[PDB]
Order: structure tokens, then C-alpha cells, then sequence
């Protein structure tokens, strides 16, 4: 019961989903804006 | 009376002591003077004296600081001495600790040289710790280095140094090097024979030369693995404040050929140098183990080289030798003899006293719950060695990780500091670590204390009479013996049914005498018989003959009567010195096997029949059994002792458990549909129908014929 109690990991938002990407750019990655705005994230800032 | 009561000081002046113009009355001191302060552990320091006749006499003012340094407490004894050669400084060299300068940088050392010492003239000495405030912190730097020596004042001509690096805190602390007998509990009776046979060759040698002796010089401590046996020499060393070198067998065993040789006589000749000093060994087996199994020529140039540097000790020297080892006869024997390592001891598992000393001593840093009940830990704890409550605690604090672990998350690099507020160690931790441990000690003959008296013998009062009649009375009346020249028998055998209390009568005779008990099991003869068991039955008298006053007890001793350990058994009992305070108490239901022989006088010539416990005997030891399980009110068992005709005391106890588990599963099935945390009537009364007697009447028939014949 707690004995695999660090097996697990603890759940936070910054964790994200996989998905091939319909464009073929490398250093670009496109995200939803809400996505953003639950990080408060913006345009011209490199992740 | 010079000593003086250490008092708690609002001020935190850290070379300035107030006291009381009584106070220098009594010793006559002058003001203006400063005076040494020395503590305990050999803590001593030098301090401003200053007239404070608001303290009242015999009151002190040292601050906090001061007293963190000497290593004492509020309301110690230190003693106070006149300081008629005071000198001050001409270079002092002092160092930061990195923790203490967190959160501010720069060099403070100038910012601090003016202030702090603007012609102050404080008294300094080596190791002290002093405190400055420099921005918005509070520094406490250490004394590195005076000269000259000794102890000097820190006067503005003082050259002061700070060419360094920062040196942690804790890790002075987690030396080792300073531990004292508060580190160590429930070994008394060891403490105080290591104490005597170490001080006074080297605290007060002259005592030996006063009455024309040789001190002894050879020290050989043996007990069970991780039982302190290094813990209690180095706080030993520490206590007597002389040098120690030590020398580790595994370390001096994986050198090259000559190095080891090398190594010893370099440590020999520096300690011999540095008199007065101690020398102590690790497991000094492995450096010189039994010739018999290790007929290689580096063991024996190794332990020839040991036994030629102890030869070659000088007469006139405060050097003592200690050594440890876990088999006491596993050493060469070359090492026993007179001019050597002779001063035996025996170190046992502590009892309950002990195993709850050492509990609190380990968890005196741990955050500790509200709900703490050392005591049960103690009484449950039975065999248990120091090092297995060490891993006892530590696993229990893994436990309570493991249980707050979920709040945080691992993965980050940083936790918060609220959630170790939280931490705290429950008693459901400790029960779990309890059932995760592994005690391995008590597997083997070790000498262990009991205290079993005679109210929890049920009856068999006659027998009682004898056995204290045999044994008690020449153990503390030996002059009436001596009177009378009557030498005092040994060998006292039991027989009888099976399960009739006869362990019970040994612990309690053992306990009578306040004696170190020994139980050997008849399995444990019999391994060694067949050569699997490590221990052989020398050891088990070695032990016994060190560990004096003991009762070695022999469980199940037909289960050998096998010859090989029959004659030996028979050969160490005889070389036995009777008027040794060393018994013998054999157990067995079969009194036929038993060789002639062992009935001989000077053995196991007294024979003792045990019989089956009357319906008072019965009575007496349900109600022993009844204690910490209630019982429902009114419940009357003169019909259970009465119906349990030919019981024995273990077939009771097996009544008395088969009912506890009915009126648990009743329990169980009650609270599922605690309103019966007791027992009643239809428990007992299902186990007495379910009774029934682990010896038949023939069985009876034949030792009442065995007993009447011996009798004859
Ligand atoms: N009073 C004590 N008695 C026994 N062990 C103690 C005591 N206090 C602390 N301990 C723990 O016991 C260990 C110290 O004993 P240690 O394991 O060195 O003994 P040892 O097996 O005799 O040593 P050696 O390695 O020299 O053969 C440490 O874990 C220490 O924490
Ligand atoms: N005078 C007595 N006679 C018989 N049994 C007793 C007596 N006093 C106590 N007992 C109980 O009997 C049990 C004896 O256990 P054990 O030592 O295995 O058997 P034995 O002592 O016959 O070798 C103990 O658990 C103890 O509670």
C-alpha cells in the first residue's frame, strides 16, 4: 500500500501529452493558447 | 568545596564571568585576575572575573556559549582555579565556519579585530569558540591557533591570522573522538571493570609502586558483533585523556608482507614515546587467528611479531593494550598467558534496564511523537544488541519518510521546510520497524541476566529448600564451608515430566544469586557434535568461568547420551575449580541414556524429581498466566484446577491461549455484526472439553517407579 509510496509521481500541470506534429519544424512547437494562460505563458519566449 | 554550581547567564559576554565577592573569598581570589574554569570531558577555559553582588554566593554568570563550548549543562559542577600565571598573546591564528557566514560575505575579520578586541584583553585558549556580530548576523568563529603557549591573552600587539578555508560545524561533532560515558548505558558492571583495570595504571600508577607490584598491562574484551565493544574503549580512552592509536586487524592485514611489521612497530615505539598512552585493537582474530585452520606463514609471522613487541614492554611504562574479538577462544592461545592479554571480559546483551538506556540515549535527536513508550519498546526488545536498536531507529524514521513522502514530490530539487516541520516518528512506526528487524545475537550462547523469583514458581516447595540449601547458601556463606572444610557440590540434575517447569527453577535459582544465565539447547550440542555449530562447548566454559557467578544450564541433555561431546562435557566440568561461584543444572525426561559416568561425584551427582503441579500449583499458575488479559468478573477457577488432574503447567497454558483465541475470534465476529474485550465462562468451557494430557499414566507409573528406585 505505502511501501510503493515513491514508485508514484506526485501530478502538476507542466506535464504534457505527445502527439506527432502536423508541420515539420524542429525547434518550433505549437500548444494551445488556454495551455499558456494556465502557465501565463506568451509569444517570443524559447521553452 | 572549591567547586562551584554552574548558572544560567542572561549576558552573553564570552570571556566574562560575574560573580559574588564570597566567591573569591573562598578561594581568596584578587580582582582583576582571571580564572580557569574546567568542566568535564577535559573541557577547561579562561575567563575575566568580574564583582557582581547581586548574584548571590556561590552563583555564577558564564553565558550560553561558553557553557555549549566546555560541553556542560545548567547547573553543573566546575571547577575553579587561580590563574597567577597569566600571559597574553603574540599570534593567534582563527578561521570562519562557512555556515555561520551565510547570507552575508566579504571579510569581517577586519571589522571585527578593532571592536572586539580594542585593548579588551580577553583570555583565549585552544579550541574556544567566540561570537561577533558583524552586518546583520552573529559569526562564531573558532580558535585555530595560539602562541604562545598555553592558553595566553588577546592583547592589541596579538598578531592575528585568517589565511584559510572555512571548516564545517557538525563534522567536529561527528568525529567520534569525543564520547563520553553518557554515550553508553546498561553496561555497568563492565564500564566499572574496564574503569579499574585502565585508571589506575595510568591515572595513579604510583598506587603499584607503593605496594610492590607489577600493573597488569594485557586487556581482552570479548561479547557478540555490534555490542559497543569499540564504543566502550574509545570512551574510555577518551575519559583518561591519554594518548590512543589505534590499530584496525582487517587494515593491518591487507598490507604487503613487512608493512604490517612495519606499521605495529612504528605504532608500538610511538606510543611508548607519548607515555602515558593506550593501545587498542579491532578483531584481533583475523591478525592472529587459530593456528589450526590458518597454517599460512604471513599469520604467523604477523602474530609472532605481536607476541615479541608485547614481550618487549617495559616494566615501567603507563601503556595499557586492549583488544576485541567476538569469539573469545578463537585467538591463539599463546596470547593468554601470564605477561599478556589476561584481564578478561565478558560484555552480554543488556537486559531491559539496558536495551531502554540505550533506546534513549540513540533517539535523543529524533523528532519523537507525542505518544512515546520506551519502556514497551524495551520490554519487547529481547535479544537485542545496540547496533539492532540503532537500525531499529533508523528504520522506523524510513518508515515515517515513506508515510509523509506523498506530500511531496521527489522529482524537484528543493522540499519544503513546512512539511519537515511536520516530521515525527509514531509508535505504529516504531511497532512496524519492530517487525522489520533481524536480531541475530541471541542465536548463540551469550550471557544474558534474568529476573525470574520464586512467586512464579507454582509450588514445589521442598524443592526450593534444597536447591537454596545447595547452591545459594555457599555462595554467600563460603566461611561457614571453609569452617567446616565441606566442599560445595555443582552438578544438580533434573527429571520428570516434560513441560513441569524445570527452566523456570533454573532462572530462578540463577536470579537468587544474582548470576549471569547461560542456556545451551540440546540441538546446539548436538551441531556441535556434528562440527556445523561455531561454538564449541570450551567456549561455552570460557564464557561461563569469565562471566562469574553463572548458571550454565543443559536443556534436553540426553538427546547426547554421540560420545565425543559427552567426554568432553565430562572433562571441562571436572577441570572445573569447585569453590568457583560456576553451577551446572541439567534437564532431561529420559533419566536412563545418561551415561554412568556423569552421575560421578564432582558432576551432576544431585538429582532433583520434578513432579506434576498440584491442584494448588495448578491454581497458582493460572492465576500467574491471568495478568494482562481481563477476565470476566466473578470468574472462579478452583473447577479448572481441580479438573485438570495429571496437567501439566504447559498444557494449562495451552488451555489458557486456546480460550484467549475463542474470545478473540468472538470478538472479531461481534465487532464485524470491542463490547467483550474480556473472557468468559463458554471459553473456558469449550477448552476444557477440548482438554486433554500430554503425558499418559504409564509415563507417570515409570518415573514414580524410577524416583522410588532412586530413593532405595
Ligand atoms: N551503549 C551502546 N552499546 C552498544 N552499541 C551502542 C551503544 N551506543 C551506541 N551503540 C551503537 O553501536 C555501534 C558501536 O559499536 P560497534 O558496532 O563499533 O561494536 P563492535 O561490533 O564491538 O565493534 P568492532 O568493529 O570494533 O568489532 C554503533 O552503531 C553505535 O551507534
Ligand atoms: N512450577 C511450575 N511447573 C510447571 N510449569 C510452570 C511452573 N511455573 C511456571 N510454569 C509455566 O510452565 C512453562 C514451562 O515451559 P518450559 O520451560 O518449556 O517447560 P519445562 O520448564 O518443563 O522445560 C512456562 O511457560 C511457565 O509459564
Amino acid at each position: 500500500k505505502t511501501a510503493t509510496a515513491i514508485l508514484r509521481r506526485k501530478k502538476k500541470d507542466n506535464m504534457l501529452l505527445v502527439d506527432d506534429a502536423i508541420n515539420d519544424d524542429n525547434s518550433v512547437i505549437a500548444i494551445n493558447s488556454n495551455t499558456m494562460d494556465k502557465l501565463e505563458l506568451f509569444r517570443g519566449d524559447t521553452v | 568545596d572549591n567547586m562551584l554550581l554552574v548558572d544560567d547567564a542572561i549576558n552573553d559576554d564570552n570571556s566574562v564571568i560575574a560573580i559574588n565577592s564570597n566567591t573569591m573569598d573562598k578561594l581568596e581570589l584578587f580582582r582583576g585576575d582571571t580564572v580557569l574554569v574546567k568542566g568535564k570531558k577535559r573541557k577547561d577555559t579562561v575567563l575575566i572575573v568580574l564583582i557582581d553582588d547581586e548574584l548571590e554566593d556561590g552563583a555564577c554568570r558564564i553565558n550560553r556559549v561558553v557553557r555549549n563550548n566546555l560541553r556542560i549543562r545548567l547547573g553543573d559542577l566546575v571547577t575553579i582555579h587561580p590563574c597567577p600565571d597569566i600571559k597574553y598573546a603574540t599570534r593567534i591564528s582563527v578561521l570562519p565556519i562557512a555556515d555561520t557566514i551565510e547570507g552575508i560575505t566579504g571579510n569581517l575579520f577586519d571589522v571585527f579585530l578593532k571592536p572586539y578586541f580594542v585593548e579588551a584583553y580577553r583570555p583565549v585558549r585552544k579550541g574556544d569558540h567566540f561570537v561577533v556580530r558583524g552586518g546583520m548576523r552573529q559569526v562564531e568563529f573558532k580558535v585555530v591557533d595560539v602562541e604562545p603557549e598555553e592558553y595566553a591573552v588577546v592583547a592589541q600587539d596579538t598578531i592575528i591570522h585568517w589565511e584559510g578555508e572555512p571548516i564545517n560545524r557538525e563534522d567536529e561533532e561527528n568525529n567520534m573522538n569525543e564520547v563520553g560515558y553518557d554515550d553508553i548505558g546498561g553496561c555497568r558492571k563492565q564500564m566499572a571493570q574496564i574503569r579499574e583495570m585502565v585508571e589506575l595504571p595510568l591515572r595513579h600508577p604510583q598506587l603499584f609502586k607503593a605496594i610492590g607490584i607489577k600493573p597488569p598491562r594485557g586487556v581482552l574484551m570479548y561479547g557478540p558483533p555490534g555490542t559497543g565493544k569499540t564504543l566502550m574503549a574509545r570512551a574510555v580512552a577518551n575519559e583518561t585523556g591519554a594518548f590512543f592509536f589505534l590499530i584496525n586487524g582487517p587494515e593491518v592485514m591487507s598490507k604487503m608482507a613487512g608493512e604490517s611489521e612495519s606499521n605495529l612497530r612504528k605504532a608500538f615505539e610511538e606510543a611508548e614515546k607519548n607515555a602515558p598512552a593506550i593501545i587498542f585493537i579491532d578483531e584481533i582474530d583475523s591478525i592472529a587467528p587459530k593456528r589450526d585452520k590458518t597454517n599460512g606463514e604471513v599469520e604467523r609471522r604477523v602474530v609472532s611479531q605481536l607476541l615479541t613487541l608485547m614481550d618487549g614492554m617495559k616494566a615501567r611504562s603507563n601503556v595499557v593494550v586492549i583488544a576485541a574479538t567476538n569469539r573469545p577462544n578463537s585467538i591463539d592461545p599463546a596470547l593468554r598467558r601470564f605477561g599478556r592479554f589476561d584481564r578478561e571480559v565478558d560484555i552480554g546483551i543488556p537486559d531491559a534496564t539496558g536495551r531502554l538506556e540505550v533506546l534513549r540515549i540513540h533517539t535523543k535527536n529524533m523528532k519523537l511523537a507525542d505518544d512515546v513508550d520506551l519502556e514497551a519498546l524495551a520490554a519487547e526488545t529481547h535479544g537485542y544488541v545496540g547496533a539492532d536498536i540503532a537500525s531499529l531507529c533508523s528504520e522506523a524514521a524510513m518508515q515515517q519518510i515513506r508515510e509523509k513522502m506523498d506530500l511531496i514530490d521527489l522529482d524537484e530539487d528543493e522540499i519544503d521546510a513546512e512539511v519537515l516541520d511536520s516530521l515525527g516518528v509514531t509508535m505504529d512506526n516504531f511497532r512496524f520497524a519492530l517487525g522489520n528487524s533481524n536480531p541475530s545475537a541471541l542465536r548463540e550462547t551469550v550471557v544474558e541476566s534474568v529476573n525470574v523469583t520464586w512467586d512464579d514458581v507454582g509450588g514445589l516447595d521442598e524443592i526450593k529448600e534444597e536447591l537454596k540449601e545447595t547452591v545459594e547458601y555457599p555462595v554467600l556463606h563460603p566461611d561457614q564451608y571453609t569452617k567446616f572444610g565441606l566442599s560445595p557440590s555443582k552438578g544438580v540434575l533434573f527429571y520428570g515430566p516434560p513441560g513441569t517447569g524445570k527452566t523456570l527453577l533454573a532462572k530462578a535459582v540463577a536470579t537468587e544469586v544474582s548470576a549471569n544465565f547461560i542456556s545451551v539447547k540440546g540441538p546446539e550440542l548436538l551441531s556441535m557434535w556434528y562440527g556445523e555449530s561455531e561454538s564449541n562447548i570450551r567456549d561455552i566454559f570460557d564464557k561461563a568461568r569469565a562471566a562469574a557467578p553463572t548458571v550454565v544450564f543443559l536443556d534436553e541433555l540426553d538427546s547426547i547420551a554421540s560420545d565425543r561431546v559427552v567426554n568432553q562435557l565430562l572433562t571441562e566440568m571436572d577441570g572445573m575449580n569447585a569453590k568457583k561461584n560456576v553451577f551446572v543444572i541439567g534437564a532431561t525426561n529420559r533419566p536412563d541414556q545418561i551415561d554412568p559416568a556423569i552421575l560421578r561425584p564432582g558432576r551432576l551427582d544431585q538429582l532433583i524429581y520434578v513432579p506434576l503441579p498440584d491442584e494448588n500449583a495448578r491454581l497458582s499458575i493460572l492465576n500467574a498466566q491471568l495478568r494482562k488479559t481481563p477476565l470476566e468478573p466473578g470468574l472462579e477457577l478452583t473447577a479448572i484446577a481441580k479438573a485438570t488432574q495429571g496437567f501439566s503447567g504447559a498444557d494449562l497454558l495451552y488451555i489458557v491461549q486456546r480460550a484467549a483465541k475463542y474470545a478473540i475470534k468472538d470478538s472479531i465476529e461481534a465487532h464485524r455484526q470491542d463490547p467483550v474485550p474480556y473472557i468468559t465462562k463458554e471459553h473456558f468451557a469449550e477448552a476444557m472439553k477440548t482438554a486433554k494430557r500430554s503425558v499418559s499414566d504409564a509415563e507417570l507409573r515409570r518415573y514414580e517407579a524410577y524416583s522410588q528406585q532412586m530413593k532405595a
